[PDB]
This record gives structure tokens, sequence and C-alpha cells, in this order.
RNA sequence: GUGGGAGAGGGUGGUGGAAUUCCCGGAGUAGCGGUGAAAUGCGCAGAUACCGGGAGGAACGCCGAUGGCGAAGGCAGCCACCUGGUCCACCCGUGACGCUGAGGCGCGAAAGCGUGGGGAGCAAACCGGAUUAGAUACCCGGGUAGUCCACGCCCUAAACGAUGCGCGCUAGGUCUCUGGGUCUCCUGGGGGCCGAAGCUAACGCGUUAAGCGCGCCGCCUGGGGAGUACGGCCGCAAGGC
């Protein structure tokens, strides 16, 4: 049982429905897999650095969950699948650390 | 890994009374496990040298704590492998 | 005949030969020059001279589809980059801008003998 | 020998374990789309060292960029 | 033992972008390439240069260092899992349980061998072009094994600090990585430089000893013949000891 970050970053275009079907999906496998959540951050659509599935910009999500450590590369496999799904990034959480402090 | 609670349960079991951690039963107990975890780790793996000169090093080590108490209390040497059943 | 009038100029530099391509916005290209569409044969290409020549040439190559303002991009380090540059800075074309290219690998590839001694 | 600026004293309080902050890790990115040496950054070893992890964990998201074009010249 | 720390230490899976080559499409024209100078070569079946899309293999730019880790070989994109080593603080526990280590056993760069796979770039052999008195070379155009992966062999090296391991003692200055602390500074572990005493044939070494000592292992005994011959052991072979 250790404590994730989940980045997840996905297709500009989607309209509201298939938008809410994936992020559907992404919650079922998550309780699949037994994720809690901790919180959630939904950044929305913003401007990448470099283009990514040919698309200039990427809608974000950040879930910070707490997971059995064994299945997690086993998640991150599941939440790849959709063609929606351009990114996927699983970080063991860490206490922030300060600089010009 | 090996976490915090099971190295107090070992402890405890093999504890000569409360509040040691010691001494020589702990440390071959303690040594043993890390010794199982290494191998079942070793099983699969079977390309990893580095971690297996670590299982040599605490081989060596529990095989000289050990001969030590074999020296001292036969006694609590036969115990001691009785409980942990090494030797084979 | 297309009367582009606004583009990119591409300059390909090396110590052997200097060549330069002059593209609409897209990329698609208008006309080319070179070392070599002059009367240059051998090493000369080299030359700083043969490489504004042959800017000069593929500027006035671009005069003749009606082209005023361009970009420049430079690719390569080779003798006579600057030169081109320079050369095509006033040939009657407008420069708005220049622009350093040059492919530099994160190291995938091993190097001939010639370029070793690196990765 | 960099004497411009330290990008540390050009900055305030900040997080470097955090790679999703792009408005701060911009500063610590070249012309180019490169690492800046301890010089510019003006960084310690150990900073530096976490700051490179969390720079390229932002490339790879998207936040920035490995490389980029230069301007002028 | 408890609590903290740093790390390219190792194994498995996944994954990211730059570049090269090939393919597809657009646009576009007479050469590109390469050298001291050239030629072979490629290009009108449209090459080079440019934009767009795709496939594959290999290596990870900046960070990056005089830096870090590992017993050595050696280790560098990122993420996750498994796992080894190590350092500091507290003075908690056992109570000499230690050091070394013939033989044994395991690890062991590159090249090389076996079976299966893979093959983008590079490239022994080889095929050409130049150079040259010749050129079985340096330079240039190609190119097979190989380089890459899995499994199993091989056991070598300028495998180098040309410095066996451990412990104790013997001025300091300075730079640095990593902890702790009354955080000008003190204390501990690691990496460098200059130097006290001392040592050394000299160069140099000098708390990271090549100094002063003790323990244990390995090794040397003029050069060539020769790491050859014979024997033995090991290896599919090459060959190794
Ligand atoms: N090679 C693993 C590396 O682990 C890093 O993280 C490593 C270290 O930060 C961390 O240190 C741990 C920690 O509990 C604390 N600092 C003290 C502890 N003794 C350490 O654990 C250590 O000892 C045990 C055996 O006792 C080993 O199994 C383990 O590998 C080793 N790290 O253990 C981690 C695993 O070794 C980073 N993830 C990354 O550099 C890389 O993945
Ligand atoms: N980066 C992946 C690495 O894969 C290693 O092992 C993997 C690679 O060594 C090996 O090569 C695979 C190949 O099988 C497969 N047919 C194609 C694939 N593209 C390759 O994977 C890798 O190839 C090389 C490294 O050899 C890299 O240059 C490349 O980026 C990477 N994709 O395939 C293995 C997995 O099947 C180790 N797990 C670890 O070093 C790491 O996870
Ligand atoms: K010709
Ligand atoms: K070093
Ligand atoms: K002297
Ligand atoms: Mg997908
Ligand atoms: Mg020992
Ligand atoms: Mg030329
Ligand atoms: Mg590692
Ligand atoms: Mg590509
Ligand atoms: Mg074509
Ligand atoms: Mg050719
Ligand atoms: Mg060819
Ligand atoms: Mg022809
Ligand atoms: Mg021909
Ligand atoms: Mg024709
Ligand atoms: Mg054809
Ligand atoms: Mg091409
Ligand atoms: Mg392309
Ligand atoms: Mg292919
Ligand atoms: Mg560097
Ligand atoms: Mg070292
Ligand atoms: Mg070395
Ligand atoms: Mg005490
Ligand atoms: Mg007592
Ligand atoms: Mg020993
Ligand atoms: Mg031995
Ligand atoms: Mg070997
Ligand atoms: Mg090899
Ligand atoms: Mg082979
Ligand atoms: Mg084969
Ligand atoms: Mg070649
Ligand atoms: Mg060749
Ligand atoms: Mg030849
Ligand atoms: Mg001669
Ligand atoms: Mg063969
Ligand atoms: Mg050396
Ligand atoms: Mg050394
Ligand atoms: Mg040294
Ligand atoms: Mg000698
Ligand atoms: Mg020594
Ligand atoms: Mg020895
Ligand atoms: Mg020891
Ligand atoms: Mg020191
Ligand atoms: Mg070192
Ligand atoms: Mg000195
Ligand atoms: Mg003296
Ligand atoms: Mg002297
Ligand atoms: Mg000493
Ligand atoms: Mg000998
Ligand atoms: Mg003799
Ligand atoms: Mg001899
Ligand atoms: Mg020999
Ligand atoms: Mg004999
Ligand atoms: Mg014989
Ligand atoms: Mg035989
Ligand atoms: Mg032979």
């Amino acid at each position: 049982m250790r404590r994730y970050e989940v980045n997840i970053v996905l297709n500009p275009n989607l309209d509201q429905s298939q938008l809410a079907l994936e992020k559907e999906i992404i919650q079922r496998a998550l309780e699949n897999y037994g994720a809690r959540v901790e919180k959630v951050e939904e950044l929305g659509l913003r401007r990448l650095a470099y283009p990514i599935a040919k698309d200039p910009q990427g809608y974000f999500l950040w879930y910070q969950v707490e997971m059995p450590e064994d299945r997690v590369n086993d998640l991150a496999r599941e939440l790849r699948i959709r063609d929606n799904v351009r990114r996927v990034m699983v970080v063991k959480s860490q206490e922030p650390f300060l600089a010009n402090a | 890994p090996i976490t915090k609670e099971e190295k107090q349960k070992v402890i405890q079991e093999f504890a000569r009374f409360p509040g040691d951690t010691g001494s020589t039963e702990v440390q071959v107990a303690l040594l043993t496990l890390r010794i199982n975890r290494l191998s079942e780790h070793l099983k699969v793996h079977k390309k990893d040298h580095h971690s297996h000169r670590g299982l040599l090093m605490m081989v060596g080590q529990r095989r000289r704590l050990l001969r030590y108490l074999q020296r001292e209390d036969p006694e609590r040497y036969r115990a001691l492998i009785e409980k942990l059943g090494i030797r084979g | 005949k297309r009367q582009v009038a606004s583009g990119r100029a591409y300059i390909h530099a090396s110590y052997n030969n200097t060549i330069v391509t002059i593209t609409d916005p897209d990329g698609n290209p208008i006309t080319w020059s070179s070392g070599g569409v002059i009367g240059y044969k051998g090493s000369r290409k080299g030359t700083p001279y043969a490489a504004q020549l042959a800017a000069l040439d593929a500027a006035k190559k671009a005069m003749a589809y009606g082209m005023q303002s361009v970009d420049v991009i430079v690719r390569g380090t080779g003798a006579g980059r600057e030169q081109a540059i320079r050369a095509l800075q006033a040939s009657g074309l407008q420069v708005k801008s220049i622009v350093d290219d040059t492919p530099v690998p994160h190291n995938g590839c091993r190097p001939k003998k010639k370029f070793r001694k690196a990765s | 020998p960099s004497r411009k600026a330290k990008v540390k004293a050009t900055l305030g309080e900040f997080d470097l374990r955090d790679y999703r902050n792009v408005e701060v890790l911009k500063r610590f990115l070249s012309e180019t789309g490169k690492i800046l040496p301890r010089r510019r950054t003006g960084l310690s070893a150990k900073e530096q060292r976490i700051l490179a992890k969390t720079i390229k964990r932002a490339r790879i998201l998207g936040l920035l960029p490995f490389t980029e074009k230069l301007v002028r010249k």
C-alpha cells in the first residue's frame, strides 16, 4: 500500500459525452485495481510544448491515489488501452523539496 | 521489501527476553528472513548477480553466528535450528 | 508560375558544398540553387564565394516568381554559411528572420570513423 | 561567466520536485530546450540533480520542450 | 535494534523525444557526394535540398563535472516492481562472536563459439576508386560475419592506482560530494590538490602513505630461448591455466 500520483493526458477534442465515458472507464479501472482516491485536480486543456498525436494541445488529469504496490504497473497498462488516452505517467509521491527557502 | 511490523514480529518471536534486539538468536532469525526473501527473489531474476553476492555475505554471517552459538551453548543452537528449520 | 511573394529560405551548408532551397510558407519548394548549379564542380563548391553565387541565384529565381520577404533557415556547419546569409540579406529580398535548425542527435547512431571520437 | 542573473536569485519560494509547474521550470531552460548549467541556475548539486529529473518528467508529459529552434544569428 | 540519508549499484516490465536509414505522398530540377586534388558511387525509372505521413533498429543530447555508485569487470532518457551495498545520529541489545584466507565455489570489458531471433547506423574479411617506385595501408564509395536480444559456452587484457586485505599510530592548508550539530564553525564517511615528520635510486609518496608497526595470502630471483615444448586439467572450437 503506497501513495502514488497518476498523470493522464487525453484528447482535447472530446465532447462532454466521450470525455465523460473516458473518465468513467478511468474511475472504473481504478476501482477494479483498488486505488483509493485522496484528491483530484482537473486542469483541462493546455498547450503542449511539442505536438503529441499531431495535436498541439492536450487535456490533463491528476489523481493522487493510494494503491497496492504490486499492481501499479498492471494498472498503467489498462489505462493505455483507450485510443483517447495519449499519455499515462505514474509517480511515487514525494515530500516537496523546497529551494531558495 | 521487509516492513517494520514483520521485523518486530520476528524480533519479539526470537527475543531471549523482553527488550532484547541484539542476541545471536535474533540476528540469525533476521538474517534467515532476509535470506529466504532474497532467494525467492533469485528463483526469478536469476541473472542478477550483484544481489547474489549479498546473499553469499548474509549466508556467511549466519553460518559464523550459528557456529558461535554451537560453541557456547549447543542447547540454544539445536533449539534455534529446530525453530528455524535450517541445515536442510 | 505561382506568385507566392513570401516564403522560406533553407541553407544547407557543409565543408563540401552549400545548397539553397527556397520554398513557400508550407515548406514546398519553388526553386533552388547550389555550387553545382553554378559552373563550379570540384572542391570549389565549398567556397564562400560559391555559396554567395548560389544564394544569389536562388534569390533571382525567386524574383521570377515575384517573391519579396523570406525567412531564412540555416542547417549545417560549413564554410560560406554566413556568406549565403549576407548574400540573401540584401539580394533585393527582405529577410524577416534567421534561425539555425541544424539537427543534432541525442546520440542515436554510430558515426563513421571520420566523425568518431564521439557518438 | 554568466554575470547577468542567477535563476535562483531571480526567483522566489518554489518547489523543485514539482514537475507540473511550468512557469518556473521554463526559467531554468535556455533559449533552446536545454537544461541550464550550474553557472546559470545558481543551484547546488542536490538541487540541480533533482531539477534535472523533474524537468525530464515535465518533458515527457509534454509541458516542456526537448529542444527548440534558435532565433536570430 | 530504532530513526533518518544519498546514489548511472543490480534484475524485470513498460514507456518518451531527437537523429540516421528505408517506404509512401506533395512540391521541385541537374546534379549530389567526396577529397590535398580527384575518381569509383548515386541521379531523367527524377537523386541532392524542403514539407507531410509511416516502419524499424540502435544509443540516450542538454543536466554532466576535476561529480556519484560498485569487490572487480563495469554502471547514464523516463516510470513502476523486485533486490544488494553503504553512511550519519541515538548508546538500546549480544558479549571477542574477530583478521586473513592454500584448495573449492561464483562473478568477470572487448573479441570469439553454439542454437534461435533481429539487423537502422557502423564495420574485420571481401569488392572497387585513388595515392604510391610498389600500397596486400593510411584517404574515398560499397560491404559479410559481427556489433543488438534470449539461452548456453569462452576466463583473456595496459582486468591499471602498473600500489593485496585488515587494524593501530604520525602537522596542517585547500577544493569538493554526502550526513549530523551549539550551522563564523564543530564533528563523521567518500572523492581531489599542495605540503610537517619520515620514506624513496630518483621521479615522487606523504591521515586515500609508497611513513612508523603487527597479522595473513599471492608473487619475484639476470636477458634471449618462451608464456614456447612435454605432461596434466579445462573447452564444441579458437584456445586457457
Ligand atoms: N536502484 C534503485 C534506486 O532507488 C532509489 O531509492 C533508493 C533509496 O532512496 C532508498 O534508501 C532506503 C531507505 O529506506 C532509507 N534511506 C534507508 C534504507 N537502509 C535504504 O534501503 C537500503 O537497504 C536495503 C537493505 O536493508 C536495500 O534492500 C535497499 O535497496 C537499499 N536502498 O532505497 C531505495 C531503493 O534502493 C530511487 N528510486 C532510484 O535511484 C532507483 O530506483
Ligand atoms: N528500455 C527497456 C529495457 O529493456 C531491457 O530488455 C529489453 C531490451 O533489451 C530488448 O530489446 C527490445 C526487442 O526485444 C524488441 N524486439 C524491440 C524493442 N524496440 C527493444 O527494446 C529496446 O531496444 C534497445 C535496447 O536493446 C533500445 O535502444 C530501445 O530504445 C528499446 N525499445 O527487449 C527487452 C524486453 O523484451 C530491460 N528490461 C531494461 O534494460 C529496460 O526495461
Ligand atoms: K556525371
Ligand atoms: K570519476
Ligand atoms: K628528495
Ligand atoms: Mg492509447
Ligand atoms: Mg569478509
Ligand atoms: Mg564539394
Ligand atoms: Mg538505477
Ligand atoms: Mg523518425
Ligand atoms: Mg519521393
Ligand atoms: Mg552514394
Ligand atoms: Mg549506395
Ligand atoms: Mg542514370
Ligand atoms: Mg551513371
Ligand atoms: Mg527524361
Ligand atoms: Mg525508381
Ligand atoms: Mg534523403
Ligand atoms: Mg520524415
Ligand atoms: Mg526495416
Ligand atoms: Mg558531458
Ligand atoms: Mg570509486
Ligand atoms: Mg575503467
Ligand atoms: Mg551499552
Ligand atoms: Mg551484559
Ligand atoms: Mg575476506
Ligand atoms: Mg580462492
Ligand atoms: Mg568475459
Ligand atoms: Mg561479447
Ligand atoms: Mg552469435
Ligand atoms: Mg546467428
Ligand atoms: Mg558505411
Ligand atoms: Mg570503409
Ligand atoms: Mg583499397
Ligand atoms: Mg613512396
Ligand atoms: Mg557464423
Ligand atoms: Mg588506468
Ligand atoms: Mg583509484
Ligand atoms: Mg587513489
Ligand atoms: Mg613491474
Ligand atoms: Mg591501498
Ligand atoms: Mg588477497
Ligand atoms: Mg570484511
Ligand atoms: Mg577526508
Ligand atoms: Mg572515483
Ligand atoms: Mg606532493
Ligand atoms: Mg624533507
Ligand atoms: Mg623534489
Ligand atoms: Mg596505512
Ligand atoms: Mg607468476
Ligand atoms: Mg636464463
Ligand atoms: Mg618470456
Ligand atoms: Mg598467451
Ligand atoms: Mg613432462
Ligand atoms: Mg599440452
Ligand atoms: Mg578434449
Ligand atoms: Mg588463429
